């Protein structure tokens, strides 16, 4: 990408609780050993655009 | 918000499908009632404080 | 002109499926309805009731119910559930007295010799039995407490026999003054009237869907269909949504799963002891993106 | 029955109860959760009255459920007794095991004022037995090592026992170690208990503590089993993670 | 000038229908009422429904 | 606010233990239900303008 290097350094330090911005449904199905706290939303109809 | 499912708000039970399954409409109506408008109630305020 | 994100109604479940424990044993109905003798209030029958299928058709074929009450399971769903534990405590009591078991309720059976807890969830069934328990010149075998110090708790059983030291004389608990005997019996003629005349009651108590099912009602099981989402029904557990395997390490006591919603995340089900998660059938929002209406209808 | 009359024993001991009395409120699957849940539960660090064989067992009210707990290494501790005057004029659960099977009654009990089983033989415990309402048996079977804790009480009609067994190798005094108590047993008694004793077949010892109407937080880990608990109202510690409803607090 | 036992009632009668509006019955032993009035009459039997 | 706590809400009594001490569970937590709903919305309100 062309962050900067402080801009690397600035994405590193903060923490984006949301397992990014692609969560598949697969992902969800497969995640049934932890019950990710975003796929109990997704399955309760609150989505993150 | 999720866990405001788990709410009972003075119902049986936090579940639609054993109230259902439990009551029949006459009186299963009101429990079914009392989740959706403190469910509603709870989206109202999430809604609000965003 | 632009995106909107519509509602959900693309999808619908189409078929249900029944699923239940494997049990073909008939419950006993006939040994608590269909009873030479039946307890007396003070000393009221627990019966413990288990590994059972449960039609309530023989008593529809023979029997005719004066009363039936169900608090927390109006009847007509009673067919489609399944019970964790059901104790049905028969006794016989005076006709009046009938009002008296129900939650909330008082007096010398809801005081003294039986009482219910006032989140009762079960049924309360009473017939009349004039014509077997009674008989002429009256039927003392049927007693009850008339006096007691205080007042009960649910489901509690005092069969004490000993004096009650009704005024401030204490006789040593033997019969005196003003200090009676607790125990009183009803005569019970076939001429008497309605309101004395003997009833047989029967309380079946029982915990709905928090716990493996032994006993449940008479609808037949069906296949299961994975990976489509469907009207579920597990042990009177009834849903819509898609089965699929999991694996969950549950305890023997451990009958349901749920997630941090509190709702029914897994299912083990009754009849192949294997887990199974529950998703939503309309999972995955949908947006709309179209030119404005006017121009076109292209989407 | 028989009467002791040489006693080697002391005033009753005390110790603190700490990291347990914590039992499953309920019989659902929940992991990798923090649940919050009121009802009668041991206080954590209360005291706790800790009993000696001489080197017999007086009796004990039973105030609004009583968590019970005890060390072995060759089966003593037999059984309990719970009622309220426990002469055969009122029902009086009785809870025994004499090696062979665990016995539940709620008979009308006459108890011997020394209970003693069997050093290998003489079941002298109790000498009435009428109007009877209850039986259960089990099928046959055969430092201190085994640590068993249970908690009974009495709710609506309903006698409750929860359990947790588990090896250990400790004499001195309870471990500071965490355990659950599973629910166990469910039996509909409909008695009114008041009082209790327990019982000895004749190195032992155990400890009784009292319940109270607390507020509780528990940890269900990733396999749904309880880790660790938080009393509320115990300190302001314990009550700001019971308010925040957490256990680490920033 | 009443204290109000209802156990008299308890002893010798026998009554077919205890109906309490605003008031259930369990909790009438721990409490204290500003006026009592008793409308005592006889009716037929199907009309104790009105 | 405090003035809300006066309100009935659709109660028979704005006191609780007037309820409780008239009232028993199964109608009493309606009634109960009813004044906890109508202060927590009355509380909510005041957050919001808050
Ligand atoms: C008196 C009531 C009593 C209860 C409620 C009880 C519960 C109980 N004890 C068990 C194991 C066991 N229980 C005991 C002994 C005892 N456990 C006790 O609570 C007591 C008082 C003793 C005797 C002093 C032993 C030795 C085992 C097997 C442990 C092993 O595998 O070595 C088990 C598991 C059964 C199994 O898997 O084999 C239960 C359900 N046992 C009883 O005797
Ligand atoms: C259970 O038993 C206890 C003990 O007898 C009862 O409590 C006692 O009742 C007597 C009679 O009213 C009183 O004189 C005592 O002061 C009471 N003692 C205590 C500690 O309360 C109790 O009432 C019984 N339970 C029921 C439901 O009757
Ligand atoms: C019950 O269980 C057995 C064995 O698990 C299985 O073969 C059977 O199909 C199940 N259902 C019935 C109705 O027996
Ligand atoms: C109960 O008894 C009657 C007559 O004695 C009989 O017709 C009926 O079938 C019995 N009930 C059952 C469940 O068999
Ligand atoms: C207890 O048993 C005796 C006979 O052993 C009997 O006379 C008495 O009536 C019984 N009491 C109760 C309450 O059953
Ligand atoms: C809508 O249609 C009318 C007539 O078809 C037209 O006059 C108008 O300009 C249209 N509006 C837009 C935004 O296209
Ligand atoms: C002695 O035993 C008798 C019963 O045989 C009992 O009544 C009495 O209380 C006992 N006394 C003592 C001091 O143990
Ligand atoms: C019980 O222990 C506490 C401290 O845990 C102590 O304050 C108290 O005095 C003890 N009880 C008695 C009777 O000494
Ligand atoms: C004591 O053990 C024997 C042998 O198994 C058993 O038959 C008996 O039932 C036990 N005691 C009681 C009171 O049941
Ligand atoms: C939970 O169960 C898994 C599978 O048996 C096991 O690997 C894991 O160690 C368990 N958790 C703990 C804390 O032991």
């Amino acid at each position: 990408s062309k962050r900067s290097f402080i801009e690397d350094l600035l994405f590193n330090k903060v923490t984006l609780a949301d397992a990014g911005f692609i969560k598949q449904y697969g992902d969800c199905l497969g995640d049934i050993a932890a019950r990710d706290l975003i796929c109990a939303q997704k399955f309760n109809g609150l989505t993150v655009l | 918000l999720v866990k405001q499912l788990s709410s009972n708000f003075g119902a049986i039970s936090s579940v639609l499908n054993d109230i259902l399954s439990r009551l029949c409409p006459p009186e299963a109506e009101v429990q079914i009632d009392r989740l959706i408008t403190g469910r509603l109630q709870s989206l109202q305020t999430y809604v609000t404080q965003q | 002109k632009g995106i909107y994100q519509t509602s959900n109604f693309r999808v619908q479940p189409t078929e249900s499926i029944v699923r239940f424990p494997n049990i073909t044993n008939l419950c006993p109905f006939g040994e608590v309805f269909n009873a030479t003798r039946f307890a007396s209030v003070y000393a009221w029958n627990r019966k413990r009731i288990s590994n059972c299928v449960a039609d309530y058709s023989v008593l529809y074929n023979s029997a005719s119910f004066s009363t039936f009450k169900c608090y927390g399971v109006c009847p007509t769903k009673l067919n489609d559930l399944c019970f964790t534990n059901v104790y049905a405590d028969s006794f016989v009591i005076r006709g009046d007295e009938v009002r008296q078991i129900a939650p909330g309720q008082t007096g010398k059976i809801a005081d003294y010799n039986y009482k219910l807890p006032d989140d009762f969830t079960g049924c309360v069934i009473a017939w009349n039995s004039n014509n077997l328990d009674s008989k002429v010149g009256g039927n003392y075998n049927y007693l009850y407490r008339l006096f007691r110090k205080s007042n009960l708790k649910p489901f509690e059983r005092d069969i004490s026999t000993e004096i009650y030291q009704a005024g401030s004389t204490p006789c040593n608990g033997v019969e005196g003054f003003n200090c009676y005997f607790p125990l009183q019996s009803y005569g019970f003629q076939p001429t008497n009237g309605v309101g004395y005349q003997p009833y047989r009651v029967v309380v079946l108590s029982f915990e709905l869907l928090h716990a493996p099912a032994t006993v449940c009602g008479p609808k037949k099981s069906t296949n299961l269909v994975k990976n489509k989402c469907v009207n579920f029904n597990f042990n009177g557990l009834t849903g819509t949504g898609v089965l699929t395997e999991s694996n969950k390490k549950f305890l023997p006591f451990q009958q349901f799963g749920r997630d941090i919603a509190d709702t029914t995340d897994a299912v083990r089900d009754p009849q192949t002891l294997e887990i199974l998660d529950i998703t939503p059938c309309s999972f995955g929002g949908v947006s709309v993106i179209t030119p404005g209406t006017n121009t076109s209808n292209q989407v | 029955c028989v009467n002791l009359t040489t006693r080697t024993q002391l005033p009753p001991a005390y110790t603190n109860s700490f990291t347990r009395g914590v039992y499953y409120p309920d019989k659902v699957f929940r992991s990798s959760v923090l649940h919050s849940t009121q009802d009668l539960f041991l206080p954590f660090f209360s005291n706790v009255t800790w009993f000696h064989a001489i080197h017999d067992n007086p009796v004990l009210p039973f105030n609004d459920g009583v968590y019970f707990a005890s060390t072995e290494k060759s089966n003593i501790i037999r059984g309990w007794i719970f009622g309220t005057t426990l002469d055969s004029k009122t029902q009086s659960l009785l809870i025994v095991n004499n090696a062979t099977n665990v016995v539940i009654k709620v008979c009308e009990f006459q108890f011997c004022n020394d209970p003693f089983l069997g050093m290998e033989s003489e079941f002298r415990v109790y000498s009435s037995a009428n109007n009877c309402t209850f039986e259960y048996v089990s099928q046959p079977f055969l430092n201190f090592k085994n640590l068993r804790e249970f908690v009974f009480k009495n709710i609506d009609g309903y006698f409750k026992i929860y359990s947790k067994h588990t090896p250990i190798n400790l004499v001195r005094d309870l471990p500071q170690g965490f355990s659950a108590l599973e629910p166990l047993v469910d039996l509909p008694i409909g008695i009114n208990i008041t009082r209790f004793q327990t019982l000895l077949a004749l190195a032992a010892a155990y400890y009784v503590g009292y319940l109270q109407p607390r507020t509780f937080l528990l940890k269900y880990n990733e396999n749904g089993t309880i880790t660790d608990a938080v009393d509320c109202a115990l300190d302001p510690l314990s009550e700001t993670k019971c308010t925040l409803k957490s256990f680490t607090v920033e």
